[PDB]
């Protein structure tokens, strides 16, 4: 997909980039990516879960 | 031109009388403040992405 310029933010991103700015809102996003991936054990099925969450111990 | 006088200005005038005269003078067209809006939000999403004395 193609982003036009001067898009009105709405959303709830949108608002979330009107009120910090852009730049916070990509730091925000890559904290939320440390926070899914060191506290969560997630996949689309629980075989995918449960091979990710894996430890011979 | 002359060297002025020794500077003697009213000490404290009214903001009142100042801000008759400074508020129409601020004035600006729209595509005069578009530009000054869209630099300054730039900035500020520039600021808000080190550290400082204000942040301890």
């Amino acid at each position: 997909r193609v982003i036009q310029p001067g898009e009105t933010p709405d959303g709830t991103i949108g608002r979330l980039v009107k009120r910090l700015g852009a730049p916070a809102v990509r730091t925000a996003t890559r904290q939320a990516m440390r926070l899914m991936g060191n506290h969560f054990v997630l996949g689309e099925t629980i075989e995918q879960a449960l091979e990710r969450g894996k430890p011979g111990q | 031109p002359n060297i002025p006088p020794p500077f003697t200005a009213p000490y404290a005038p009214d903001d009142a009388e100042i801000a008759a005269r400074l508020l129409p003078a601020s004035h600006l067209s729209p595509p005069q403040e578009a530009r000054i809006h869209r630099t300054a939000t730039r900035l500020i999403e520039a600021i808000r992405k080190l550290g400082g004395v204000e942040d301890m």
